[PDB]
Formats: C-alpha cells, structure tokens, sequence
C-alpha cells in the first residue's frame, strides 16, 4: 500500500517500524523528505498476515533531462533485502505507486556485496552497479560502496572511546584533548551556525562547492537532539572543527564535517572520540564514518577514517535498479 | 563536492 502523508495515524505506524526496525535508516525516514524538500516523496510499504508492517520503502522523485522523473530510495528499502521475494512484492507496491512518472527506482541498501547476491537479484530482473561501474565521475554510484564501520558489538565491555583501540591510536586519540581540545554537542541554532562556518571554510579552502544552510536547518526542525547532534570542537576559544553525527536505526552515523584553516590541534579526533563516546553511552551496535575512495594510503578519507577502523571496509552491493523505461535508463545510466 |  501507499502511505497517506496526510493520516497523522498512518504516519505514526510508519514511523514507528522504521525508528523500530534493525534495518532503518535516517535516509528512509520521512524526515528525510523534509531535508530533501526539492524532491516528491513516495513512500509505499506491505504489512504480514496480522496488518503489521513488515517492509517500506521511503522514495524520492528527482528531476532529470527527460520527461521521466528518477525515483531515489537512498540506503533503502527497510527489510532484509536479501529475501528477494519479499522483495519483490515491496517493489511491486512501489512501481504501482510511481504510477509510470519514473524511468528507473532505484536504492543501494547496506548489504554485503557477494557474487551470490549480486546474481540473484539479477535473475529477478534488477540491474545492479557495483564492481561493473565506474569508481567516480557521473556514472559512479551516488553513494560510495566501501564504508568504514565500527563494529562496537565487538567490544561489549567497553566504556569509554579509548577501550576499543591499540595504544598506537590511544595516544593519537589523547593528543588533541592534551593539548586543550573541548568538545560540545548539542543541536541548537548556535551549533548550527558554528558547524557552517567550519563547512564553508573548509569547501573555500579546497575550492569545492558546499550544501546552503537551509539545508541543515530543515535536518535541525526534522529531528531532534536524540536524533541528530553537532559536534564542536574549540581550543581557548577558537573554533577548530566540527562533525555532525545521526543517530538511527543500529548505528550513529557520522555524516558532515567542517575544519578551519591552519593549525586544528587534530581537533577532528577529537570530534570522532566524541561521537563514537555517544555511540557507547547509547548502547549503538555500529559507528559509521562514511565512505572512501579506495583502501589505499593514498587516499586522505582512507587514512583519517583507518586510524578509527582497523577491520576491512565494507563493501555494499551498491545499486539496484529497476528498470521502467529501458530507453531513457539507456540514456542517462552507464558503466 | 556528494553525499547525503
Ligand atoms: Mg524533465
Ligand atoms: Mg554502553
Ligand atoms: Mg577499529
């Protein structure tokens, strides 16, 4: 079935399955939606023999060259995807709700990649793109398939930060706190502005382009401080750099940096010790710190996000699309 | 410059 946006009841039981299920993610939540408010939610879902919800799939409708729209749901559906039956019937409810207005639904749920997997959801009619694909540029995935997870399952006595880590990374961790690091965290205005001027310093420094604070407003008014929480790193009054970190689902995940020019004092660690430290108060089965662009010394993202994660990346299936209009998926989509 |  569909989701009436406009049942303040049937909205709570939506939410509740995803905030509930050890598959949710933030991306999946109609917060979502509030955050990307340029693009049209649909969001559909199935309910077992009792009328629970048992699978949903949160999309996002985008705008392309053509006179179909691309439907997006980004790091879903929410269910184990790996019952491609069941998966099949959730898609089935989604393309009826898409109504022929897209060319292609895709989503790059965070599942192993395996060549098992991979086969099957092709024997089901999916084209996939992981491996086959491009590593950047526009025929990459729209999210990176190698991700840095901390598996805080592992260490089930662990209390603070530093219990999880080799002394090498212990005394790195301690440092920028040594000499004088102090981390905040909240989710207030004041938070807010501070986190932006770390961001855009830090995208003028490498003279890249960066997200409006519009942006991160609308995530501050679609979720709470349990929920979302900026971290801020200062040292005697200056501010050296900042993290924003989600909580959802089994993992906190850290999604947004910024760092002032200049000395930091390896402040960035400090923001890390801090959201992982949120992550054990919390009892949170996993740290996400994202993706890189491959597991080479050779790449800044690999070096900072090893020093958190000694394990082997992840590696996620990545894309699965399902085809709608074969020509114009021809046309925009490629190796 | 990506990501959500
Ligand atoms: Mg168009
Ligand atoms: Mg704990
Ligand atoms: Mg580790």
């Amino acid at each position: 079935p569909v989701l009436n946006l406009n049942d303040p009841q049937a909205v709570e039981r939506y939410e509740e399955f995803m905030r509930q299920s050890p598959y949710g993610q933030v991306t999946q939540d109609l917060g979502w939606a509030k955050v990307k408010n340029n693009w049209e939610p649909v969001d559909v879902y199935l309910e077992d023999d009792q009328g629970a919800i048992i699978a949903a799939m949160s999309m996002l409708l985008g705008d392309t060259p053509t006179d179909k729209k691309f439907a997006y749901a980004s790091k879903g559906p929410v269910m184990d995807v790996t019952d491609v039956d069941l998966l099949d019937r959730l898609v089935d409810e989604a393309v009826k709700a898409l109504d022929g207005r897209a060319y292609v639904l895709r989503f790059d749920p965070e599942v192993a990649y395996s060549d098992e997997f991979n086969t099957t959801l092709q024997d089901h009619g999916y084209v996939t793109r992981n491996r086959n694909v491009a590593d950047a540029g526009m025929h990459a995935t729209i999210q990176p398939r190698l991700n840095m997870v901390l598996d805080l399952t592992k260490f089930p006595d662990a209390k603070t930060t530093l219990d999880l880590y080799p002394s090498k990374t212990k005394s790195k961790i301690k440092r920028p706190f040594r000499d004088g690091v102090e981390v905040h965290s909240g989710n207030s205005a004041t938070e807010l502005d501070e986190f932006f001027k770390t961001y855009t310093t830090m995208a003028e420094r490498h003279g890249i382009t960066h997200r409006p604070i519009e942006y991160f407003q609308r995530m501050q008014a679609a979720f709470d401080a349990d929920t979302m929480r900026i971290f801020v790193a200062e040292r005697e009054g200056k501010l050296l750099s900042t993290g924003i970190a989600l909580k959802y689902g089994r993992k906190i995940w850290y999604m947004y940096a910024g760092s002032m020019d200049g000395n930091t004092y390896y402040a960035p660690y400090a923001v890390q010790s801090e959201m992982i430290q949120w992550a054990l108060d919390t009892n949170t089965d996993l740290y996400d710190l994202g993706g890189i662009e491959s597991e080479s010394t050779d790449d800044s993202l690999y070096v900072f996000k090893h020093v958190f994660v000694k394990d082997a990346p992840r590696e996620y299936i990545g894309e699965i699309d399902k085809v709608l209009d074969p020509e114009v998926y021809a046309e925009l989509v490629k190796d | 410059x990506k990501x959500x």
